[PDB]
């Protein structure tokens, strides 16, 4: 039978291997699989996972270097898990008697038992529809799931989707955060505090959380209980800068009122991550290059993070039913993929794009997209053009070392100021100049005078971001070909308390941070008040 | 006859999702305890039945460890510790509760417990130590001479924590020792010289969080036993160290001795502890690890020695050492790897080590035995079974010989008796679980005697009929006839039900055929046990909340969580074809309760917005045609007498008055329902006086038998989970005095804990009247609340 034959085939290669490795001599892994698949009398090849999976515990530690898989998925220095909510309907259903006109999925559609927004054929969605949406069974499963494939998960990071979960009545907030800690670290709460000390006292950190939120739901309240929680992200959807889509499509908001949520979001010391879409109704080939330079031209505007959605149109919806009527045509895809390019071309150094498109299988959507590659497509384009993209994500020393083949060589120290929402922001780096790569990052802001944490009133500065890039370092531990524990993460905070002290002309310095983070700070010489890490500077 | 006798039958809970919440005592015919919510359940494995319940706490219940005599005999003390900053002592003769005493002094939920009766020659009344830790990063330390208790000692921790402590006397000495186990990776070892204890010894090795400690004396020398979240378990090893002299064999290789050395009747001795073996074999977390107990056979003590562990990745492992070399090896691997569900939080051994039990991740209970010949062979028993969390409804079966639950677990779960030939007693089991569900459960309505209606968070109602096996299981374990339990009516129909692909919903398998002769195990129930799906009901706008049935078995209504008017609404089906039939708009807020009059004449409806009303049925022939309801009395706000949410309502048994209970803690009657034939409009109003029962009431219930002395008997049950029977009797004078008579109260250990949901006495109608009966002595009730439990009671019929 095939079975044994495999066995067999994938005990032998584990043989050679630890062999190979006992009196240390390098081995090619596919010549391997290939002749020792050949003497056995097989018509397959092993797989990676069933390779990891039969490894002996000491060799397991041993000789992981050599047999991952999908190197991607921790090759920008955290592990992301992502985990959903319960179904439930949109907030503004009620005084408006509808919801947008795009928005595919929810309670009370075809699809059934899916979150608003989603269909549940995707990835994620299979993931906890089976395990009946559990926090505790989806953290753990996917843990397993990023061991299974060879990683270290000793830093993480998770992402609440779904429709608004600040919408949902407060004792499920609490059941779904405070399970979400006890996941990661081992306790059995009763509420979010305990949770919260016994995971700062963990040794499986949680750097941040992200939550999805829409303009309305984000004010003096929601931004305080997402402080106790331990977030540290938003996503927005802004969609437009233009009034009359806004109201043309039953958004339910104004862009006004985006604009105030982004101002007071940053003085509280978050990070903004706004969705934009291209293509939508009464907006031609010409409106969406305003748009974005508009974007990134204009202080009211200037976001940290981006997520492009072109327009898609699904069964079920508004939009549907415009399209049948004649009313409603796409691009064509040359138009399509020219625009992303020009869009692409626009982005200034200090944001980062997450994501170029949408997930939706193929099947499902009747005019839109249909490639499953945009981004690439985009970069050729833009390659024949004469025009090169400059965000943070395509400039890293991971991506830039798993899409091209360099390394840094004569890393310097460079420094960008500008005006955002009314205030004074700074960005900080240690980057390559003449290969235009980057290593690690920092953002300083100067607190306005429309803050209303007590905290931070009377002359406070706060630091909103501190990252460096690579591979994941293991807490404790040291790696010499990779970036992250070689001191350029002190080297940032002594500059930043420089700024802060004869620049701003303050008298005290605070961070927002997770809980790891809260153990790193406090051996720098950082104190503890409130959800803050605070430092005197007189 | 003076006063009546309510006792209790049956109970069904399952521990709580806690390390450390279960314990086994020493001694021949041992109890087991574990902790329900706010209560500690003992039970006793032999019989399968709980004896009592202990509950003096007002939150949930953590740790509980009994406590070790020295003769061998059954333990009689043990000290619990709950999430309300509060330690219990408590005390136990012939299983019964004797006395209680509170500890009180934590800032946080505590979380460790343990204590030890002390050695000495002054004749005390039993001098007792406790210690416990808390998440209030102290540890704390309690002496109890006789009923007076003090705290010695408080010891901070920073801002750290202690998750294990474990307490016993140094070797050839009385002095007691302690160990503790923190998140530093670090075990900390204090000794109580003089009054108080101080530190003596720091060890290291593990590189991970310690969930467990336990010490063990052997000969003259004393083990310690500890494992950690690092997979991995580590035995050390105290002695004595030896008298300065005779060390000359300097010729060995000898790892360092960790020395202390302590004060004794002004004489100084020296103790050394240096670690034993360091075991492996597990890939999750190591969530417990315990000792074997001493134990007496034919009068010498029997010191065996072994280890338990149970782990996360599903998996119980006992290990013994080897006598050949210097290792220990496994010697029995027992539990089921594979499927989603979780690990296991706790492991016990029996007295002797004959029976084996661990504590699952939902809540479930497993339970091995060892063959008497063959000596590596295990096989699973029958250990009790119920909800792990609040359960929300219940009904009886119209013969009576099963009930069904549905709780906020997203479950529902069928009991039923167990019929033995060699035995006399008789004991109910779970022996179905015919849904699994990805909603919260709200509501259940039973159609046919193997059909039901259930409704959840979602804005559908659905229809579970029953498969083929289920009814020779029922016919086999009841004890009845597979031909007369199918009553030639049944007929064919489906075998079985199955998970689908994708959704939510039931599949015929038209699982796998498995007879059985006596109760499952929670291996077959979890899968083998479910019910098809035959209907889906749409025609609301919001998730259900209430439903009920008429007696004649065709019709149903529904309601619906509201805001507005144009929401709240009253919806009628059939139950041969299940369309609408007519919508009956009324009230302005959400329904609670509804209610069939037993004439099948009347619907009564109660809502939050502190009103009622009653729909009468108008009267045609038209066989072909379905009939039709109307309003018949209602009530605004002036007349309305409830100054907040009712609650509950229920009818009289006769189809004459009606109760109704609310949060303005009041059980009011209104009457003079009757008279169908030609009334000008009505005549409803008050006919009694309200009651100040003392808390708010949420669930009233009338026995359905009729007395000639017209009794009128309600079953009131409370927030605090009390049952109070009371009697009402209609003065049929103009003055409301001696209407309300006190009955029977339930006691504080046959109470609940917290708020009761439903109260639903034994409708029998099948048997009319009793013919095998003790000229019917007892009525039987049961109850279900928010305290993860379900009970029934039983009263005695001439008392009241
Ligand atoms: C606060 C926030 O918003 S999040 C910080 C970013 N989140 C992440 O962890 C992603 C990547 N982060 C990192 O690269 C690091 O964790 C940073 C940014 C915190 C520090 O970057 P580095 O340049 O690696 O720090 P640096 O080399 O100066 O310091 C190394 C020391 O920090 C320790 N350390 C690093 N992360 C942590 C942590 N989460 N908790 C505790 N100690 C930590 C290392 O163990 C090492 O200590 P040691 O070598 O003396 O034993
Ligand atoms: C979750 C995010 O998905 C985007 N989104 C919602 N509907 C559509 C659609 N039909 N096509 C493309 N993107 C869409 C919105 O930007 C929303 O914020
Ligand atoms: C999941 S959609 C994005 C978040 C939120 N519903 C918004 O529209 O802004
Ligand atoms: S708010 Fe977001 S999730 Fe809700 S309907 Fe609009 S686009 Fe969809």
């Amino acid at each position: 039978s095939p079975a044994e034959l495999m066995m067999l085939t994938i005990g032998d290669v584990i043989k050679q291997l630890i062999e190979a490795h006992e009196q240390g001599k390098d081995i090619d892994l596919n010549k391997v699989k290939t002749k020792t698949a050949a003497k056995y009398g097989l018509s397959a090849q092993p797989r990676l996972v069933d390779i990891i999976a039969a490894v002996p515990p000491q060799y397991r530690k041993v000789l992981m270097p050599k047999l991952k898989a999908k190197p991607i998925r921790t090759a920008s220095g955290i592990a992301v898990v992502a985990v959903m909510c319960k179904p439930h309907r949109c907030p503004h259903i009620s005084f408006t008697g509808n919801i947008c006109v795009y928005c595919p999925g929810g309670p009370d559609s075809d699809f059934e038992y899916s979150t608003q927004s989603y269909t549940g054929y995707e990835p994620t969605s299979m993931r906890a529809i089976r395990a009946r949406y559990d926090p505790f069974l989806q953290t753990r499963h996917r843990i397993e799931q990023l061991k299974q494939l060879g990683h270290s998960v000793d830093k993480v990071e998770f992402i609440v989707m779904g429709g608004t979960f600040m919408a949902l009545p407060e004792e499920y907030r609490d059941y779904f955060i405070r399970n979400l800690h006890d996941a990661l670290s081992g306790h059995t709460s009763n509420n979010i505090y305990e949770a919260v000390k016994y995971s700062e006292r963990s040794l499986t950190k949680c750097i941040g959380i992200t939550i999805e939120t829409r303009p309305d739901y984000c004010m003096k309240r929601h931004l305080s209980d997402m402080l106790t929680y331990g977030c540290t992200r938003l996503e927005i959807g802004v969609q437009s800068v233009y009034e009359d889509v806004a109201r043309d499509t039953n958004r339910g908001h104004t862009v006004k009122a985006v604009c105030e949520s982004f101002h007071l979001a940053k003085d509280s010391g978050f990070k903004v991550v706004a969705h934009m879409m291209p293509d939508l109704p009464n907006v031609g080939l010409e409106r969406d290059i305003e748009q974005f330079t508009e974007f990134f031209e204009n202080p009211a505007f200037r976001p940290d993070g981006l997520k492009l959605y072109p327009t898609l149109v699904i069964r079920g919806t508004g939009l549907y039913e415009l399209w049948k009527s004649g009313r409603y045509k796409s691009y064509s895809p040359s138009d399509l993929v020219e625009l992303v390019a020009r869009i692409l071309a626009l982005v200034p150094p200090w944001t980062r794009v997450y994501r170029v498109q949408r997930d939706i299988p193929m099947p499902l959507v009747s005019s839109g997209v249909e490639h499953g590659n945009l981004r690439e497509l985009a970069l050729a384009r833009m390659k024949d053009l004469g025009i090169q993209c400059r965000d943070v994500r395509t400039r890293e020393v991971g991506i830039q070392e798993i899409h091209h083949k360099v390394r840094p060589y004569q890393v310097e120290l460079v420094r960008r100021d500008y005006v955002a929402n009314g205030g004074w922001e700074t960005f900080l780096s240690y980057e390559d100049p003449d290969q235009d790569i980057l290593i690690g990052l920092l953002r300083l802001r100067k607190c306005s005078e429309e803050t209303f944490r007590f905290e931070l009133g009377g002359g406070v500065s706060i630091v909103r971001e501190l990252h460096v890039y690579g591979s994941v370092v293991p807490v404790s531990s040291r790696d010499p070909t990779k970036f992250q524990h070689q001191g350029f993460g002190m080297l940032l905070m002594e500059e930043a308390e420089r700024i802060a002290r004869e620049e701003h002309g303050s008298g005290k310095i605070a961070v927002i941070s997770g809980v790891g983070t809260r153990n790193y700070y406090r051996k720098i010489g950082y104190r503890l008040q409130g959800p803050y890490m605070v430092k005197m500077l007189k | 006859m003076v006063a009546p006798v309510l006792e209790t039958s049956h109970v069904f809970c399952c521990p709580n999702r806690v390390r450390g919440v279960l314990n086994w005592s020493s001694g021949p015919r041992g109890l087991l305890a574990f902790g329900t919510s706010c209560s500690v359940v003992l039970y006793d494995p032999l019989k399968r039945v709980v004896v009592t319940n202990l509950n003096g706490h007002t939150a949930r219940v953590n740790c509980i460890q009994w406590i070790c005599k020295q003769d061998g005999s059954p333990s009689t003390e043990l000290v619990s510790g709950g999430s309300d900053n509060q330690v219990i002592h408590w005390e136990i003769e012939d299983n019964q509760l004797l006395k209680a005493v509170h500890l009180q002094g934590h800032e946080g939920p505590v979380y460790a417990v343990h204590a030890v009766y002390q050695r000495r020659t002054s004749d005390p009344a039993l001098c007792t130590l406790i210690v416990s830790a808390a998440a209030d990063s102290a540890v704390r330390l309690w002496s109890k001479k006789g009923p007076e208790v003090m705290c010695l000692q408080t010891l901070n921790f920073g801002n750290g924590f202690a998750l294990a402590l474990c307490l016993s006397f140094l070797p050839n000495t009385d002095v007691p020792i302690l160990a503790c186990g923190n998140d530093d990776c670090r075990i900390h070892i204090f000794a109580q010289q003089n009054d108080q204890f101080q530190k003596v010894l720091s060890l290291c090795g593990h590189e991970d969080w310690i969930r467990g400690v336990e010490w063990a004396a052997f000969g003259r020398d004393l083990f310690l036993a500890s494992c950690s979240q690092d997979c991995l378990i580590r035995i050390w090893k105290l002695y004595i160290k030896s008298t300065s002299l005779e060390t000359q064999d300097d010729d060995n290789i000898r790892l360092k001795e960790n020395t202390f050395t302590i004060e004794n009747e002004s004489v100084k001795i020296a103790f050394a502890v240096t670690l034993e073996t360091v075991l492996a074999g597990h890939e999750n977390w190591v969530n417990a690890v315990h000792w074997q107990p001493v134990f007496y056979k034919d009068g010498v003590l029997q010191q065996p020695v072994r280890l338990l562990s149970a782990s996360m990745d599903k998996t119980m492992i006992l290990w013994a050492p080897d006598e050949e070399s210097g290792v220990w090896l496994e010697q029995v691997r027992v539990g089921e790897v594979g499927g989603n569900t979780l690990g296991f939080y706790d492991c016990q051994f029996n007295e002797d080590g004959s029976m084996i039990i661990a504590h699952a991740f939902h809540g479930a209970l497993h339970l091995w035995k060892q063959n008497t010949v063959n000596p590596r062979e295990w096989t699973p028993e029958i250990v009790i079974s119920g909800h792990f969390d609040g359960v929300q409804d219940l009904v009886w079966d119209p013969e009576g010989e099963f009930i069904i639950t549905v709780g906020t677990d997203q479950t529902t779960r069928l009991f039923a008796p167990w019929k033995r030939k060699d035995q006399s007693q008789v004991t109910w089991h779970e022996i179905a679980r015919p849904q699994i569900h990805g909603y919260d459960l709200k509501c259940l309505a039973m159609i046919n005697r193997f059909q039901f209606v259930s409704g959840a968070d979602e804005k559908v109602l659905r229809v579970f009929s029953a498969p083929r096996n289920f009814v020779e299981n029922f016919c086999a374990i009841t004890g009845q006839s597979l031909n007369h339990v199918l009553c030639n009516q049944d007929s064919d129909l489906p075998e079985g039900a199955t998970v689908p692909a994708l959704g939510l919903s039931n599949k015929a398998v038209f699982f796998q055929p498995s007879i059985l002769t006596e109760p499952p195990t929670e291996d077959h129930l979890l899968q083998n046990t479910l019910w098809p799906e035959v209907q889906k009901l749409y025609g609301h706008g919001y998730e259900i909340f209430c439903v009920t049935c008429n007696s004649s078995k065709t019709l149903l209504a529904s309601a619906c969580k509201a805001a507005k008017k144009e929401h709240a609404a009253i919806i009628l089906w059939n139950t041969t074809s299940w369309k609408q039939v007519q919508n009956l708009v009324f009230h302005s807020l959400t329904v609670t309760q509804m209610a069939f009059s037993p004439n099948e004449k009347f619907l009564l409806a109660v809502s939050r917005d502190r009103t009622w009303s009653l729909w009468k049925k108008q009267d045609t022939i038209s066989p072909e045609f379905e009939p039709v309801f109307s309003l018949f009395a209602f009530t605004n706000k002036i007349t309305s007498v409830h100054s907040r949410i009712i609650w509950s309502c229920d009818w009289s048994p006769d189809s004459k008055y009606f109760f109704t209970g609310s949060r303005d803690k009041k059980v009011v009657v209104w009457g003079e329902c009757d008279s169908t034939d030609d009334c000008i409009e009505h005549n409803i109003g008050p006919c009694s006086s309200v009651l100040d029962v003392g808390g708010a009431v949420t669930a009233v219930s009338v026995c359905p038998v009729l007395h000639p002395s017209q009794r009128y008997v309600v079953a009131v049950g409370l927030e605090c989970g009390k049952i109070c029977l009371y009697t009402w009797k209609k003065t049929d004078q103009v003055p409301e005095i001696n209407d309300w008579t006190h009955c029977v109260e339930t006691s504080q250990s046959q109470s609940h804990t917290l708020a009761i949901r439903k109260l639903c006495w034994k409708n029998c109608s099948g048997k009319t009247e009793q013919k095998e009966a003790e000229g019917a002595e007892w009525l039987h009730f049961a109850s279900c609340g928010e305290d993860h439990t379900v009970k029934i009671h039983r009263v005695n019929k001439c008392a009241l």
